[PDB]
């Protein structure tokens, strides 16, 4: 995308996986807009299934 | 066509059989149903235990 | 104890060939425990006629079907202690019963409402 | 083991609460919670629908019914089906409210006025100016003994209005076959020997880009502009051919229009109302006044 | 001609057209700058729904005292697009503008608790997780409230059990104004659709 | 040699303590140190075990006596075993405290109420909802000479209590085999002719995803929602075959009841109770009045 | 779980409005708007001429 | 370009594709010297071809 | 893991090498879940094996 | 759309004028101009020797 700031947008985007016109009539699933399965995708339960350090306090 | 939270008014096949677990309806035209989209459980009840039966 | 079930309408409506109308079939959750402003009830005619429905004609649609899903807000049914309501099912009417202006018993319809139950779990 | 500091002096602005009104940034809202990291999971089996319930195409694509008319054998060829609701045979086309009813209380009188917004015209309320696809499944109440022929045409532009110390409505007067003429217009004539319904679907056309959602909100004798600038124009539906039907059926048949948008955008998240969007709470009485939200900002 | 009355589903598109994706996109490119697409964003943007909330000193306000009365007016987006649902999911973010006029103290602070919704500042106590703001220094509070639920959905309804999801209490140790702006956080979405409600337009009170 | 600035204003929120109530984040705390760096070791040889004792599982998992029922050859078959303690045969299934004993101390009276935690109830009065596996062992202490059957079966939901003024009991009139037959209920028999014990393990079955930690807390014949909201139900251990004993031994046995947790997890840091946390200090005599800690926040 | 900081101390002046007089650089002017990225397109058929 | 400061300049320069003295009498388009026609050169426009999360509120 | 932060998390997340769930009544060992042994793992014992400059003042 | 802030308390000190007297660094002397990279050239035929 064509910026003049070295950021070019605010937050760091996160694709979707889905194929529809957004603004359209056609009904989308919400789950392909975000994918967020109780997996290591989500950080927190990503720190649990790796054990992190920091869940126990170090 | 696509309409979203109802089904409108509209002609079907001319000669429908329902049959429901012991009731069988007989209909002039296929009935006009408005179902869930993407329906889903949004329950536990599964996942506490068995569905038991009469025996 | 606990429960988890959707609710199947179905209507058979019967009208002969010289009648006409139109009815809703829509269905209200909490309607009963929300606010007024917030009910299908207290509403207006393109209001009720936004909520989930089946339009139900004489003379098209001799039969309308409805699944209601699974409407609270809790992880089951409670059938002991709650005895508590999710979803309000209304019959609503578009277009009046158009007869004969002749006053007559036949201008008329009867209606027949089923009801059963799917996506069934009693475990406790 | 303690260096000195190279970097340089730091411009700024001390301005909390940047950009709070967007959608999109980093939020520096604390959270009164355990983990910095706290993410609720997906949607997986939370509502009863999978489907996208807060999209725009989901919410203006629900239909609602906006005129139920009547169409008596007695109504004349080329004149609009005015029988039977507040707008008769006048559609406006466009996504913003063109309904609304006063009511008034009396102990002088306060003079509210109510809309009949469909899910189409909630969302553009919303927003300020609008562009769309209008959609009209226009359905007719009938048996398979009442035959007629039904003009539904699309004239752009203005709308001729009778215009009132409170309202706004259609001039039926100026909208006959003689001063009408829907001959030079996009016109689709159905046949109700046997068929019912159809879906009319009107394009945006207009030479704006977009158009307002103001619609009839304080539309009167002395507010008329923006309610002509809010509809790329309307449909008109009119006999071809009176409604024959024997004495043996309804010597009247219900027009039922369903309306909801296709291809939407909406530009600004601002409405272009006097005041801010409210929804109506129906008193208990008709003697007991309405509720009025402080605009006061002090 | 068959006596009947059947729908054959005929639908018809005026004006020989062009594609309306790729002119509604030609058109937001030279007069809007964006393109909404979903309700959430809109969740997401903070709105104000009272732009002064007076408050006493040394008295704890659960802010149900402030989102009871605003849900019904409709003037926010969390209220205006509650009318189409019925359920809600997700925690919330409320941001606290001071526009105090008087100076009671010579240190001013703002503190927020959390607390379970429809409970009273007599029935929790003043523990667990808090942010304190100087509205001198920091004249905007920012906290944000996660969804501590014992359901996976919460009616916009009334319920038989209280307590059941979090909510806010405000503290001030003087009597403060405040601008209130409140949104959703990165998980806030309503449920499932439903009609909508009239709208209340403008009033005029004339002389009889 | 010195060029000009090419950085931006930055913008900013002078917000000292931002998120100082969350566990993971970068502190801001000065250390009154000589490095920095001042990290102390790991724990290889400081406790004389090498566990994590501070886990929720081994904490919840450390069980404690909570009940100590006295089962005597009178007591009748489908009959709570009533004697011996405060919630005889009813053991409500959850992490909170159920027991509670009022400390009353005249001069009017103050009317103090103390709780009986266990290590899995400690732990949840720390937090606001809870969800676990609940365990108990149900201990015979009995000879080779006694014998009898002992039904303990879970029963979902409310517990039948009798609401008093200041505390919360059960009601033994509506936990008999006519008013509250064990037919349709989870139940294990257990045979005493030789065996003892059983540790019985109560998986979280309930509407709500999580339960209220309050428990005891504050219940009486006002309040006591909250205290049917904090279990999943209750086990009630009852005779299916009165005591046999005879003569040359005792004619009562005790049941000791340890209770644990498994599985378990705790939802956000905050009580539930209408005060905070608070260990109570046994005064010297029983004239003297109890502490209470300062929550004016001025 | 949660560190200490080994940050500097940074230099500073509260200076709004630096550079408000030039035409280059990265302007603190909020949008009232919905995007952040707010961009109009390109002048194609705006001006009688490109 | 000979600077001393870490940062050459204040923002990120975006070519053009034009080809004359922009100080000179000749005529030059306009839509060369910014290229940003209706593609995923624009950030937003962009983030709905791709779908991404944000747009969803996500 | 998903976020729209350019920072995913507060603070860098170190691994344990720990093999239990967390909630568990399963005994787990502590020095698992951190391991700080007495080598240059912790900052300033790997300054002073290495003897950098800094703990001399310089 | 809207995600929640990572970042640390950031140490500081209202310090404006930090090492002005010092020949080399950065400094926050706004030019009254219209480029930011106002340069001058170089001394090729400026002064009468180079």
């Amino acid at each position: 995308p064509t910026s003049e700031n070295p950021k070019i947008g605010p937050i760091s985007e996160v694709a979707s996986g889905v194929k529809t016109a957004a603004n359209g009539i056609e009904r989308i699933p919400v789950l392909g807009e975000i994918a967020k399965p109780v997996t290591a995708a989500v950080k927190w339960f990503a720190d649990i299934v790796g054990g992190v350090a920091a869940i126990f306090g170090w | 066509t696509n309409v979203h939270n109802t089904k409108l008014a509209s002609t079907s096949a001319e000669n429908a059989i329902e049959k429901e677990q012991i009731t069988t309806f007989h209909d002039v035209e296929t009935p006009n149903r408005i179902d869930t989209p993407m329906a889903q459980d949004t329950s536990s009840a599964r996942s506490m235990d068995d569905t038991h039966s009469i025996i | 104890k606990y429960l988890r079930c959707d609710v199947q309408v179905k209507i058979v409506l019967n009208a002969n060939p010289f009648i006409a109308g139109r009815l809703y079939l829509a269905y209200s959750p909490y309607d009963d425990k929300v606010a007024p402003e917030r009910r299908i009830i207290y509403t207006s005619r393109a209001g009720v006629t936004g909520y989930p429905g089946v339009e139900l004609d004489f003379q098209l649609d001799n039969s309308v079907e409805m699944t209601i899903p699974y409407a609270s807000f809790q992880e089951a049914y409670d059938l002991v202690s709650g005895n508590e309501d999710f979803v309000q099912l209304y019959l609503f009417t578009i277009a009046p019963v158009l007869g004969p202006s002749a006053e007559s018993a036949n201008s008329k319809v009867d209606l027949s409402v089923y009801m059963w139950l799917d996506n069934i779990s009693l475990v406790i | 083991s303690k260096p000195r500091n190279q970097n340089q002096v730091m411009p700024y602005q001390n301005v909390p609460g940047w950009g709070y009104s967007l959608y999109k940034g980093i939020d520096m809202s604390v959270p009164l919670a355990y983990d910095p990291n706290n993410e609720l999971g997906d949607l997986r089996d939370v509502f009863p629908s999978a489907v996208d319930e807060m999209a725009i195409g989901y919410v203006c694509g629900n239909p609602a019914i906006k005129h139920v008319l009547t169409w008596s054998t007695t109504d004349v060829v080329q004149n609009p089906i005015s029988n039977g609701d507040d707008w008769g045979g006048v559609i406006p086309v466009g996504m913003p409210c063109y309904s609304k009813t006063i009511r008034a209380v009396k102990g002088s009188t306060s003079k509210t006025e109510v809309m009949d917004p469909a899910p189409c015209e909630y969302v553009a309320n919303l927003f300020s100016y609008w562009r769309a696809t209008m959609c009209y499944r226009i359905t007719v109440v009938k048996t398979a003994f009442h035959t007629g022929r039904l003009e539904i045409f699309f004239e752009p532009g203005s709308i001729p209005t009778v215009r009132t110390a409170d309202n706004l409505g259609p001039d039926q007067t100026q909208l006959n076959g003689t001063i009408a003429p829907s001959d030079n217009n996009y016109k689709y004539i159905l046949d109700l020997t046997n068929d019912t319904e159809v879906t009319i679907k009107v394009p945006y056309v207009s030479n704006k880009m977009f158009m307002k959602t103001v619609g009839i909100y304080g539309a009167h004798d002395e507010d008329n502009w923006n309610f002509d600038e809010s509809f790329t124009g309307f449909l008109c539906i009119r006999p071809i051919t009176k409604l024959m039907a024997p004495d043996t059926v309804s010597q009247k048949v219900s027009i039922v229009v369903w309306k909801w948008a296709e291809d939407v955008v909406v530009v600004e998240p601002k409405p272009l109302t006097s005041g801010p969007t409210q929804v109506y709470n129906p008193p208990a009485v008709a003697r007991d006044l309405v509720k009025q939200i402080d605009v006061s900002m002090q | 001609i068959n006596l009947s009355n059947k729908t054959d589903e005929n639908t018809i598109s005026f004006f020989d057209s062009g594609d309306p994706e790729r002119m509604n996109n030609e058109a937001l490119m030279r007069g809007c700058g964006e393109q909404i697409v979903n309700l959430r964003p809109l969740l997401r943007t903070f709105r104000t729904i009272n732009d002064n909330w007076s408050l006493a000193a040394n008295t704890k306000t659960p802010i149900t005292d402030l989102t009871n009365t605003a849900d019904a007016e409709g003037r926010d987006y969390m209220s205006y697009l509650s009318f189409l649902y019925r359920f809600y999911r997700g925690g919330r973010r409320y941001k606290f503008f001071n526009t105090t006029p008087l100076k009671q103290s010579q240190t001013c602070y703002v503190r927020s608790f959390l607390i379970p919704r429809n409970y009273t500042a007599d029935e929790i106590n003043t523990d667990g997780p808090s942010h304190i703001t100087y509205p001198v220094i920091n004249p905007v509070h920012e906290v944000e409230v996660p969804f501590y639920s014992q359901y996976r959905k919460i009616p916009i309804a009334s319920t038989s059990d209280k307590g059941y999801d979090s909510s806010l209490m405000y503290y001030t140790n003087v009597g403060t104004q405040q601008i209130v702006a409140r949104a959703g956080n990165d998980d806030f979405t309503f449920g499932w659709m439903i009609g909508t409600p009239q709208l209340q337009g403008i009033t005029k009170e004339v002389a009889n």
